[PDB]
């Protein structure tokens, strides 16, 4: 009837941050060694991590070190694992696990276990922006809609630059699908539609990415 | 148990000025109570502790005062850099209260937003999404109302908003909705229109386009 | 100078959990209570959860106790914010805040924060699938996709449950999206093709949806 | 510390008595543990110290060996018994897993009936591609699937799935989804998968043109 349960796990992109942690049913933590465990793509288990009673001792798998921590809480019974500048490779199902008392022993198995909860690290740590016009139809506005980047930010001109009366550029929002958008809008005399070409110029340094888009009456 | 409540919410104001925001609690607090000032995207910084205790480093034109139930913060020669939102603190033993907080803001004539409705590009929406969108240009001041309709249908749940800073030359807001529908969604219906209110408009202002233009 | 820095922000869907946890510089959070603020969309603040030194006593706000949880860890100068069942209205921008401590007063406010990390909950805690047919152009093989449904589970059945025999659903995969995606394939005589009708009937119970989808040969 | 498992996969019969070794690359004294796990659940400890069983395990698994060699045995394998072992060398401070035993019904080869789907033309009016891939009734289980796009090959727009073996004939079946923006699937015309599998004695390629 003893119970370990994961919490925490979902959907990361390469070099971002993602915390566990782990309550028990039915025992204290107290007196146990508690341990992180996962199981890769290909059915294979490896061992992440493990925090000691009164944390004496914190010790982490070689290629977990230096990017992951873990902690205990006796009080309220709970484990944490924090992972950091994570990795395609650690995508994975995380469980945690008790070990006996290491004031008892130096060595034992993990004797009881949770469930698991599964952790992806997409491989695209950034994604480039589409472009797309608002175009117009005394004064008149135009503009750019810079939509599906990841991560902030990106920056926008007019005409490279020469172009800077009335220009507002929103900020990002960020969308359901965890990407984010933008606006960029400028107001010009009318009469300049059919002879003033209009050229919004987006960079997006985190993907190299830099697209020159012209906005034009359709 | 304890509420507090700041006057005003926001606050018009010329470079120089001395200005005065009072915190109002709903029972007495002694002087347990301190002010912040907040930039955007930023930390809280701490100005103001135990209601008239000035923190070191914080710049003397800002002072502190009451008890009870009544408190104020005064800057005594507004600068630039002080425009900026400001927050009211009760700081207990193991709890805190904040007020609702209190925008400081540039002074300028009231300005009715210019209202510009933008359809979705071909290309965009031939990729599967209808992205329609809906600018409200140079208004002052910050608040307004904008709703979208398809098909007179009045919308809800499937939109944005964006708004920007004080413009650093007129002192103006500008702020943008996007509509986001699926390209079945969009080419099901005809009319798309957005609706604003605003104080300095006497009626609503509604721009719209037929599908199909 | 005293720092302080959140980490674990980002974007989850309604009902989900997410746990937040803060580092420090240049201090110890031994000797001082530890405090988790948001800022909520209009501009105000608003006081989350709180702990004692020695983790004496535990303090939440109304609108999230029994859903959020605080934790210390003083010899690595952690705090921890779990936040489970999680509502719209939780979507805020989040800082770790230390209140002062002093020798020389019992009552000190929060004196350092960290720069904050975004929590954004996303309105639909369930999501409707999608129904696509694999036409099936001695034995032939025909069936239906369904794609982009959250959470799971999908039920897939054929002819109301009338025919069994050589059909195989996949396991679910999660997709790039985050939304799940399944297959559901039978092997039947070719010479049916023409004779008999195939449809699959898709139940995805969280969303309350059914949808029934007749596969026939493309031409 | 590196712990090897032999066999990688093992096929056999109800009330077969099976065993599976495990080596370690130095002396590990007698510090080992056996672990079961079936598909979706977490693992369950059966044997500790090499020879312990754990209270609960039932009397048909045992374990032996010391230094770097070790065994466990399944006396009377049932039908609850198979799934995946591991084995653990087990410290103070580090553990370390073999790669895993997959234990499985013994049949004979089955080459897999492969058939290839293009994306209907509602998903591709919204905006996506979606290219299905079946591999049906085959066994064993490994299998090798290739996408080629105008004779290109395809690299992380795929994903797969697997049943488990079937109650009924003990084979799987396994499902290969190539997934594409409208746009990228529009400008090109052959779209191929190509499987490789034991019960072949060449590799099969199921293709369709773009459009007809």
């Amino acid at each position: 009837e003893v119970q370990l349960v994961e919490s925490g796990g979902g959907l990361v992109k390469a070099g971002g941050s993602l915390i566990l942690s782990c309550g028990v049913s039915n025992f204290r933590i107290s007196a146990h060694t508690m341990n992180w465990v996962r199981r890769v793509p290909g059915g294979g288990l490896e061992w992440v991590a493990s925090i000691s009673t009164s944390s004496t001792y914190r010790d982490y798998a070689d290629a977990v070190k230096g990017r992951f921590t873990v902690s205990r809480d006796d009080l309220e019974d709970f484990v944490y694992l924090q992972m950091h500048k994570m990795r395609v490779e650690d995508t994975a199902i995380y469980y945690c696990a008790r070990k006996g008392s290491d004031r008892l022993s130096d060595n034992d198995p993990f004797d009881a276990w949770g469930p698991g909860t599964v952790v992806t690290v997409s491989p695209a740590s950034t994604k480039g922006p589409s472009v797309f016009p608002l175009a117009p139809s005394g004064t008149a506005a135009l503009g750019c809609l810079v939509k599906d980047y990841f991560p902030e930010p990106v920056t926008v001109s007019w005409n490279s630059g020469a172009l800077t009366s009335g220009v507002h550029t929103f900020p990002a929002v960020l969308q359901s699908s965890g990407l984010y958008s933008l606006s960029s809008v400028v107001t010009v005399p009318s009469s300049s539609l059919g002879t003033q070409t209009y050229i919004c110029n987006v960079n997006h340094k985190p993907s190299n990415t830099k697209v020159d888009k012209k906005v034009e009456p359709k | 148990d304890v509420v507090m409540t700041q006057s005003p919410s926001t606050l018009s104001a010329s470079v120089g000025d001395t200005i005065t925001i009072t915190c109002r609690a709903s029972q007495s607090i002694e002087t347990w109570l301190a002010w912040y000032q907040q930039k955007p995207g930023k930390a809280p910084k701490l100005l103001i502790y135990k209601a008239s205790t000035l923190k070191t480093g914080v710049p003397s034109r800002f002072s502190g005062s009451g008890s009870g139930t009544e408190f104020t913060l005064t800057i005594s020669g507004l600068q630039f850099d002080d425009f900026a939102t400001y927050h009211c603190q009760h700081y207990a033993g193991y709890s805190a209260t904040f007020g609702q907080g209190t925008r400081v803001e540039i002074k300028r004539t009231v300005a009715a937003p210019s209202v510009f409705i933008f359809p979705p590009s071909d290309e965009q929406l031939k990729s599967g999404t209808a992205s329609v969108v809906c600018l409200l240009n140079n208004f002052y001041p910050r608040e307004a109302k904008v709703q979208w309709k398809v098909d007179n249908a009045l919308q809800s749940g499937n939109s944005q908003e964006s708004v920007t800073e004080q413009d650093s030359k007129d002192s103006t807001y500008s702020l943008s909705s996007t509509l986001t529908l699926s390209k079945a969604d969009y080419e099901k219906h005809k009319v798309y229109a957005c609706e604003v209110t605003h104080q300095g408009l006497s009626s609503p202002v509604t721009k719209s386009f037929n599908r199909g233009e």
